[PDB]
RNA sequence: GGUUCUCCCCGAAAGCUAUUUAGGUAGCGCCUCGUGAAUUCAUCUCCGGGGGUAGAGCACUGUUUCGGCAAGGGGGUCACUUACCAACCCGAUGCAAACUGCGAAUACCGGAGAAUGUUAUCACGGGAGACACACGGCGGGUGCUAACGUCCGUCGUGAAGAGGGAAACAACCCAGACCGCCAGCUAAGGUCCCAAAGUCAUGGUUAAGUGGGAAACGAUGUGGGAAGGCCCAGAC
RNA sequence: CCUCCUAAAGAGUAACGGAGGAGCACGAAGGUUGGCUAAUCCUGGUCGGACAUCAGGAGGUUAGUGCAAUGGCAUAAGCCA
RNA sequence: GCUCAACGGAUAAAAGGUACUCCGGGGAUAACAGGCUGAUACCGCCCAAGAGUUCAUAUCGACGGCGGUGUUUGGCACCUC
RNA sequence: UGCCUGGCGGCCGUAGCGCGGUGGUCCCACCUGACCCCAUGCCGAACUCAGAAGUGAAACGCCGUAGCGCCGAUGGUAGUGUGGGGUCUCCCCAUGCGAGAGUAGGGAACUGCCAGGCA
């Protein structure tokens, strides 16, 4: 049901990591299943409001991406150490 | 209480790394205990020094079934 | 290899003794230095160890 | 337990040889037969083995193991160690006392003419 | 007074306050008071803080120390010159990183821990803030 | 305490060890000069290495919070139990220079290779000086995570370097002065005057002279961003 | 004079920095050969309990090593003849 | 055969006073003072259980927290023997 | 060449433990007997001798099972060399290298010589 707009990342490492944090932006990744994993960039306000409701933990999620809609669950977050922001978020495909 | 003593550092450690040809005799690790097994052509000391007894390149390796770390010394 | 050109930047006096012994592996001894070099990893090593200093010209 | 504490108590005997790269002759001993293998070096590879459980033996004995049959083996293996010429062998007791078929088996290769 | 019982050593080294926290996430109960700023909390900070909070939160619920010193300092007294070994243990402190749970409390109203809380963040010495507990 | 003419080239150290030694002196490192020596040494790349520090974790060595299960002990009993205290074990959660079931960055050691450097390297010989170091960055011990404080490691400058900038200010930043010229381009740093250069262009902020010293903490100051409640059955 | 840490993952590295310990013991506690495997806990039980000694089971070096501490030790460097 | 233990060990053999003092120095090292620093001291502020008949802030203020002045006791030995 | 078993290795937990099932013609294991060769710091348990009545129990070998141990990414975080900067007890930026823990998952080893049995 929640639908979360992405791209794919262009670049790894924290040195890339860090630009996307200044810039309003959080990676993260989807694996799980016989694909590979894929570098995924998010919006870091649109995820941090729809992460405050417990449907974003428990239900399928549906993320669209260079017109693809892959059905994943919320597997683990990694969140920022004082301020009320998210770091990396773990997506199995289910 | 009444603190303030300490000894002569004992110049420990590795004394010849792994690649290095050694002549027959030269002492590569000095150490206390058996951090360090002794393997092929190396033998150990009294004092548990391993030494070369043949010439050749130091090759470090880990064998054993209890995960123990040898010294090995490969013809040149 | 094919010639680049390797011209320094900054001065040597603040610099480490590692960078020091870079510029004199590079053959630079002033600023304004311009001289010649070969693009092997080994000379673009020593490109990378002092490019906040150097210019480089491909 | 009974078979761990003899392959523990050879086990000092077994990595000296291994360190002195000398070629060994272990034993295995059973109530039913006896084992005996000249061994390379290397321990991944035997050269001479001939036991009691084979029927070239076993025809000319009484008993399949006993001290009468571990002089006869002592010798098969040392026959055919002579046919081979590994000379000079190490042996390996393997956790065994040297009283018995062990020391049977010893001396009558001892008797052949190998040299340990 | 928090303090270790027992030590294998009496004295300890200065050290640094260098790095991140891992006292991240509230495990225990549903409510968290977490650090913002970077410094040390003696002793006495950790027990004025507790009795802080606990006068307004009164016999029921649960609160919880997520932290313990671990660390002693020492202090040279006055006309003292330098020097004659080190000084003798006065109080210990905690090391302290930015993004540490500190006091943690649970069984109680929304509205009565922002009030605790803000009761208890006088009395620490660092820059503190509310957070409430996020499952996985 | 003082040591008197000139010019050129190179150029320290304030460390270790030992000392009735601690402001002294000796050896060594470092300086100069001379002979001799291997392609020696330095830098980077690849290869061969050893790590247990930063971090992280709590299997171990110590410590600490909670919950569950509970031998034992106390009490009640005409063999069991109670509103009792509680080891070990199990789950969850921390902390530690003298904890490590884990683990870097670089640094260091060795080998090969190109480029570069006036042998920068080692051996030996002649002559020393020095062994009071300072501050700054970083890693620490100590001290109050006070000191233009002290003691180390490492690097830089000063010492032994002027010049430009930080108003002035050895140690900060830029930059190592062969000499002359009323040439130009630039570095750090600046461009309204003192005082050389934009009263430059564009998009904003601030109205306090903030800028142009200073914290916890307090406040309808204002700019920017996201998420809600109510409302054309008339909301505030 | 010795051990650990300070010591910044080689060595080296200070202070009236942090914790201890040594001026020996030993003819076996040495050498060699042959053997042997603890600590803790459960259950059982003439004297017998908290322990005297055992049996099996759990456990696999947390035991031990003439002593300070670290590094070692099962092939035992531990233990016995 | 030396606890030459001050242990790289000036003699086989060694305790004190000097305010009657003296010389050679030293701000390389103290006392007066400056300066650095602000633990202490002084002063101010934040949170507010409690005192104030009830009632925190009229007057006060615990447990704790952040600064200012350089003002006491100091610390340091940077100027001066 | 297959299956099964023994010996000595390579390797050193993706090779272990627990649970479930199975193997006796050969093999190995227990077992039988022991005045004796010898052995016990007491003891035929071990050691060792002489035998084969009995047996796949204990142990061992194999197969099956993911309760545990263990192996273990991708991405992210902590840290850091060099350079630069800040509100400089600390942290950020440029670039280089990349953890630990945890997750997805892997996993009931693999392999060499030789001997015996069966087909
Ligand atoms: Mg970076
Ligand atoms: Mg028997
Ligand atoms: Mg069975
Ligand atoms: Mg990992
Ligand atoms: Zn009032």
């Amino acid at each position: 049901m929640f639908t979360i707009n992405a791209e794919v990342r262009k670049e790894q490492g924290k040195g890339a990591s860090r630009r996307l944090r200044a810039a309003n932006k959080f990676p993260a990744i989807i694996y799980g299943g016989k694909e590979a994993p894929l570098a995924i960039e998010l919006d870091h306000d649109k995820v941090m409001n729809m992460q405050a409701k417990a449907e974003f933990y428990s239900e399928v999620l549906t993320i669209v991406v260079d017109g693809k809609e892959i059905k994943v669950k919320a597997q683990d977050v990694q969140r920022h150490p004082y301020k009320p922001k998210l770091q990396h978020i773990d997506f199995v495909r289910a | 209480t009444r603190n303030g003593r300490d000894s002569e550092a004992k110049r420990l450690g590795v004394k010849r790394f792994g690649g290095e040809s050694v002549l027959a005799g030269s002492i590569i690790v000095r150490q206390r205990g058996t951090k360090f097994h002794a393997g092929a052509n190396v033998g150990c000391g009294r004092d548990h020094t391993l030494f070369a007894k043949a010439d050749g390149k130091v090759k470090f390796e880990v064998k054993g079934p209890k995960n123990r770390k040898f010294i090995s010394i490969e013809a040149e | 290899a094919k010639t680049i050109k390797i011209t320094q930047t900054r001065s040597a006096i603040g610099r480490l003794p590692k960078h020091k012994a870079t510029l004199l592996g590079l053959g630079l001894r002033r600023i304004g230095h311009t001289v010649e070099r070969e693009d092997t990893p080994a000379i673009r090593g020593m490109i990378n160890a002092v490019s906040f200093m150097v210019k480089v010209e491909e | 337990d009974k078979k761990s504490a003899r392959i523990r108590r050879a086990t000092r005997a077994r990595r000296k040889l291994q360190e002195l790269g000398a070629t060994r002759l272990v034993v295995h001993r059973t109530p039913r037969h006896i084992y005996a293998q000249v061994i390379a070096p290397n321990g991944s590879e035997v050269l001479v083995a001939a036991s009691t459980v084979e029927k070239a033996i076993a025809e000319q004995l009484k008993y399949t193991g006993n001290k009468d049959a571990a002089a006869a083996v002592g010798k098969a293996v040392a026959e055919r160690a002579l046919e081979k010429g590994i000379k000079d062998v190490s042996f390996d007791r393997s956790g065994f006392q040297y009283h018995g078929r062990v020391q049977a088996l010893a001396d009558a290769a001892r008797e052949a003419g190998l040299q340990f | 007074m928090l303090q270790p019982k027992r030590t294998k050593f009496r004295k300890m080294h200065k050290g640094r306050n260098r790095g991140l926290a891992q006292g991240t996430d509230v495990s225990f109960g549903s409510f968290g008071l977490k650090a913002v700023g970077r410094g040390r909390l003696t002793a006495r900070q950790i027990e004025a803080a507790r009795r802080a909070m606990t006068r307004a939160v009164k016999r029921q619920g649960k609160i919880w120390i997520r932290v313990f010193p671990d660390k002693p300092i020492t202090e040279k007294p006055l006309a003292v010159r330098m020097g004659k070994g080190k000084g003798n243990v006065e109080y210990w402190v905690a090391l302290i990183q930015p993004g540490k749970v500190l006091y943690e409390m649970d069984g109680v109203p929304e509205e009565l821990a922002r009030e605790a809380f803000k009761l208890a963040a006088a009395k620490l010495p660092i820059k503190t803030t509310f957070v409430t507990k996020t499952v996985m």
